[PDB]
């Protein structure tokens, strides 16, 4: 995945769970959940993105 | 084949219709038209002569070949012919019907089926007058249907 | 109201039958004028070429 | 899957008007205006093509018999009548009342052996999954029609056909008898 | 007393009512699944539902006179229907 | 292709295994069942229809069982079966009828199908055995005579039927 692409979210226990959203950030270290995604529904506190990790993110459309 | 007689042509045919369904199915059903009509037309006129099948009773009665089928029916002679021309046309109806619009023909398309028993004779004259006279059949019955259904007698 | 009403229920279905065939698909406002050759009230009658 | 337009079929006289015709069939697809054999792409509830096809090709071919049926006992031709059974009512749909239970038991009883062996792979089609059965294949006529292609297309389009106006006309002499008239020139 | 049976003879009652609401619920359904459509595909969805595009609204709201052909075909065209997989799900 | 229908195709599955193949089946009825079903079927009602034709002609023609009494199936073997279905020897004859066909067509039946026999053998070879080309003559023969007699007894009974039998063994 890249910055800009549209993926959809597998982790069971998050908000936007098999939703579409944005990648802002792919962040190259040693974070465990590197990936930054927007969304364009807030959550239940009003939070738009999230960070995820490489595994939770299915991929929809390319950069 | 057949053509006019004496003249050579495909005939008389002015609306063509020969290239709409296949011409062998055209000869084969001419040929067992015309044989039917052949058929018709002498029981009809042996019917009107007085003459008898060895089953007795109701077929003098029912004379003149007009009342024959309409007390036949009933009196349950009828339908054992209905049932013996069927079993054989269906036996027909196999060894031709397997084969229209498409495969082959290859049965001579008219009185292919057996009948090399007792003459043996396979003359081309054969099959020029069996045409002619199943033709001359059809409207001989035809005419014996219609006119004696107003007149009676010989004509 | 004098008239039968089976009169009236025929003329409606034919114009029913003729303004659902003259437009196959382009009913509503966004679906009707997408192609940029359909000027408005150009349904193709016109049979003498006027 | 097989797409509809494979399938023998489509009607000549649906493309009676000028622009589309053949032999029998329309050129330009089936005829199937609310879209009944594309419904197995929205949810696998919907049958396939192939299970409509058996369906129609069922209904069709009880429909010929019915109809013949209608034509037959309404007027005459009933079978010979001995002890303890009278083939006499001419009225359908009331017949087989006036009938005993070893006769109207047993149509029945064979109907049902015969529908109940002859059910091997419809429920592999509703799937689109032919492999074996292949719609209306029970044996019973195949090898006997023509090896062609086109011959037998013809032969298949044939029965189509004529049983679909038999199914119509059924549904005529029918509907009917229920309510007096839904056939004008109706004869039962 | 009204019989809600469906005899023919009481048609006067209850399913010919039935069919009336059934067409006018269907168009007010389909006309705001439409305006839906059209203010999702926007840019500022959200303020095209508080302060609605009253033209667009009249012109959606005038065509769904023929919903249940356009149901219809969007039925058979997937796109009535989402997936599945698509829509999010508690964790169970 | 056929021999008994010169003009029509040869019927499938009637290759020639079975004695006096023909290839008689207009109505191609060879797959329905499998063809060792319909052998044994063919067979059994020769068998059948052969000691019919026998006891008919004989019984006809006058002859009495051991102590058969005097009723009405000593008048005729037309009356004879309404006779001894009333004084029950129908049943003890449908008993033995019974078991012999629970032993032999249970077991013939149910090994063809499993593949172990040819199509009505029984083993009750009563003699000739070591002469093979007797034995398929004897099919041969076996089979014709059935056929033959299905018709025979067939003729019998409806042409006595037909007159109700005023007391006609040509008949
Ligand atoms: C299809 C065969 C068949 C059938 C249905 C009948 C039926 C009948 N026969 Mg008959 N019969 C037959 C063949 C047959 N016969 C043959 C081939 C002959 C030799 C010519 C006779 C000679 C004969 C005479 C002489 C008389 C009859 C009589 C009768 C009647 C009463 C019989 C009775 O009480 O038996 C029920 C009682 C029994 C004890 C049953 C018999 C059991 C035997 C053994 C048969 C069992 C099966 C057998 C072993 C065959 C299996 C072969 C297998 C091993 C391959 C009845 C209508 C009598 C009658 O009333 O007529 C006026 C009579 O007088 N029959
Ligand atoms: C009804 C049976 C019947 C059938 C199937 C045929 C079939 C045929 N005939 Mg034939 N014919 C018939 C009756 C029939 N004919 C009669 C009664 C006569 C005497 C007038 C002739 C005289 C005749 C001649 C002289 C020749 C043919 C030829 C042909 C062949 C090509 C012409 C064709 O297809 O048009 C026939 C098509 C039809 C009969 C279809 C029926 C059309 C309507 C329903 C009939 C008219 C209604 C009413 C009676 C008038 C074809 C095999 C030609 C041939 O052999 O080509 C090599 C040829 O030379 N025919
Ligand atoms: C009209 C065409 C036709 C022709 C040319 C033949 C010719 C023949 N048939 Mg045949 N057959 C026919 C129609 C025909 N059949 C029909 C319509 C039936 C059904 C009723 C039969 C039923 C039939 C049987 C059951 C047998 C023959 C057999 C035979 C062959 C021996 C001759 C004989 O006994 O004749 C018989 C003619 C009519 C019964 C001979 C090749 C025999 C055979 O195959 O011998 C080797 C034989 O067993 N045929
Ligand atoms: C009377 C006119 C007539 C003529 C000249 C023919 C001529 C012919 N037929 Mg034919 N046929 C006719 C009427 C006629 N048929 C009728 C009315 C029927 C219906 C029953 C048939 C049924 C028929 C069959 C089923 C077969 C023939 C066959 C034949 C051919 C050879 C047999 C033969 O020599 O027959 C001579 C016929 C007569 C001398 C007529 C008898 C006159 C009576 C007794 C009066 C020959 C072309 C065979 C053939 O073509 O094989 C390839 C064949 O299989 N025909
Ligand atoms: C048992 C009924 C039945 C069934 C299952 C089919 C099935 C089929 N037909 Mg068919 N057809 C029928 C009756 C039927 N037909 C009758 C009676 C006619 C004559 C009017 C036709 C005329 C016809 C043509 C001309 C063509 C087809 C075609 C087809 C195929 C594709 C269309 C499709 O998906 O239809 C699915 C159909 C159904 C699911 C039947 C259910 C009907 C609805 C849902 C419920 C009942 C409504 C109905 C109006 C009942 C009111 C009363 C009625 C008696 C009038 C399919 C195999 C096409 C084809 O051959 O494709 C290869 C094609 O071109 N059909
Ligand atoms: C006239 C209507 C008609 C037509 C054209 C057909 C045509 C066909 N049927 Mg069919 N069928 C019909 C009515 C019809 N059927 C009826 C009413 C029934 C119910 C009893 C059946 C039951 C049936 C079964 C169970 C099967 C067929 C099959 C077939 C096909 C193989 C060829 C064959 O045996 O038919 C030849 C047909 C004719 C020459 C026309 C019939 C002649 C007249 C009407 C007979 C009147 C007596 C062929 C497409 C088989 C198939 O689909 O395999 C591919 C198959 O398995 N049919
Ligand atoms: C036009 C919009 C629209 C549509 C198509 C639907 C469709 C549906 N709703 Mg629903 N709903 C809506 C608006 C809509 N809703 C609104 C605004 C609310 C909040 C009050 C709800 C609250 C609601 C609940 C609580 C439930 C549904 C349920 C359902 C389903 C069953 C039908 C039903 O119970 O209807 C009943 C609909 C209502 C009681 C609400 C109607 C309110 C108005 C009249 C509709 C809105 C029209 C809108 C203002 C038009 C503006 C567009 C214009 C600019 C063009 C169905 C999928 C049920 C379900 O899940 O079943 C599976 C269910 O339990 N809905
Ligand atoms: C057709 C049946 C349906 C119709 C009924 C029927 O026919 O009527 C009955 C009827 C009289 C009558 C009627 C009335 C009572 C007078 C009045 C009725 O009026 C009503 C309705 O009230 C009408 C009617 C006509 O019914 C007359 C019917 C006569 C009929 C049906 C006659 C069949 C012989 C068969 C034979 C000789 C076979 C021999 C076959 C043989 C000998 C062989 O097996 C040879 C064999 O080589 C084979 C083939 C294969 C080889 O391996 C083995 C061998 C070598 C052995
Ligand atoms: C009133 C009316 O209308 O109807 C009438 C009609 C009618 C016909 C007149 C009537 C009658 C008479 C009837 C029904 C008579 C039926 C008679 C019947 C059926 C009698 C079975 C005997 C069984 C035997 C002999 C078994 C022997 C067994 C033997 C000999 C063995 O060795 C067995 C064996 O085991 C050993 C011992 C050692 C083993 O290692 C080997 C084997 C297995 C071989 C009735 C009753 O009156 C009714
Ligand atoms: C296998 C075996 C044995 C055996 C055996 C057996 C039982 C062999 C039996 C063979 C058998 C019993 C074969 C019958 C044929 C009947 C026919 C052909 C009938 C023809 C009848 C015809 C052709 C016509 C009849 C007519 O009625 C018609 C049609 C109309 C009437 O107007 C005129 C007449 C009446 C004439 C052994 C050796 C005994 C012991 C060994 O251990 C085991």
């Amino acid at each position: 995945i890249e910055r800009g692409s549209k993926v959809r979210v597998l982790r069971p226990e998050s908000y936007w769970f098999q939703e579409c959203g944005s990648v802002a950030t792919i962040a190259k270290g040693g974070d465990r959940y590197p990936v930054v995604v927007r969304f364009e529904k807030v959550n239940y506190p009003g939070v738009a993105p999230n960070n995820f990790a490489l595994d939770e993110l299915g991929e929809v459309e390319a950069p | 084949k057949l053509d006019g007689t004496l003249v050579g042509d495909v005939g008389f045919d002015p609306l063509g219709l020969s290239n709409i369904l296949p011409i062998e199915w055209m000869r084969e059903a001419e040929l067992k038209h015309g044989r039917v009509c052949m058929l018709a037309v002498v029981g009809y006129i042996v019917v009107d002569k007085g003459l008898r099948a060895p089953g007795a009773e109701k077929l003098v009665a029912a004379t003149s070949s007009f009342t024959a089928h309409d007390a036949a029916v009933q009196s349950g002679h009828m339908w054992a012919l209905l049932l013996a021309c069927g079993l054989f046309e269906i036996v027909g109806a196999g060894a031709i019907a397997s084969t229209l619009n498409g495969g082959d023909r290859k049965p001579g398309e008219f009185a292919l089926t057996g009948g090399f028993d007792r003459d043996a004779a396979k003359l081309e004259r054969f099959k020029l007058a069996e045409i002619k006279h199943s033709r001359l059949a059809m409207m001989a019955f035809s005419g014996l249907v219609t006119q004696d259904a107003l007149s009676h007698g010989a004509t | 109201s004098s008239t039968p009403p089976e009169a009236l229920a025929q003329i409606v279905l034919v114009l029913s039958i003729i303004e659902f065939n003259s437009n196959k698909d382009k009913w509503t406002m966004d679906t009707m004028f997408t192609d940029p050759a359909r000027e408005p009230g150009n349904l193709g009658f016109d049979p003498l070429k006027f | 899957r097989k797409p509809l337009s494979e399938y023998v079929g489509a009607s000549q006289e649906l493309a009676a008007f000028p622009g589309g015709g053949g032999k029998e069939g329309a050129a330009p697809v089936p005829w199937d205006p609310l879209q009944l054999s594309e419904l197995w792409k929205v949810s696998a509830n919907n049958p396939d093509v192939a299970w409509l096809r058996e369906a129609e090709l069922k209904h069709g071919r009880m429909s010929m018999l019915a109809i013949t049926g209608v034509m037959v006992q309404s007027a005459g031709i009933h079978l010979p009548g001995n002890a303890d059974i009278s083939f006499a009512n001419a009225d359908w749909a009331m017949a087989p009342t006036t009938l005993p239970p070893a006769a109207w038991g047993q149509v029945l009883f064979f109907i049902g052996l015969a529908e109940g062996q002859t059910s091997a792979g419809l429920f592999d089609l509703w799937l689109g999954n032919t492999e074996k059965r292949e719609p209306g294949n029970l044996g019973w006529g195949t090898q006997f029609l023509s090896k062609d292609k086109k011959a037998a297309d013809k032969m298949r389009l044939k029965e189509l056909k004529n049983g679909r106006l038999a199914m119509l006309a059924i549904m005529g002499v029918a509907f009917n008898h229920v309510i007096p008239g839904a056939l004008p020139g109706c004869m039962y | 007393h009204l019989i809600a049976d469906g005899r023919p003879d009481h048609a006067g009652e209850f399913v010919i009512p039935a069919f009336g609401f059934l067409y006018i619920a269907g168009w007010i359904g389909w006309a705001g699944r439409s305006y839906l459509q059209f203010s999702k595909k926007t840019d500022k969805p959200n303020e095209n539902e508080i302060i609605i595009n009253v033209p667009v609204a009249l012109g959606m709201m005038s065509g769904a006179f023929l919903w249940p052909l356009a149901a219809w075909k969007e039925l058979i065209n997937g796109q009535l229907l989402v997936p599945g997989d698509e829509v999010t799900v508690s964790p169970r």
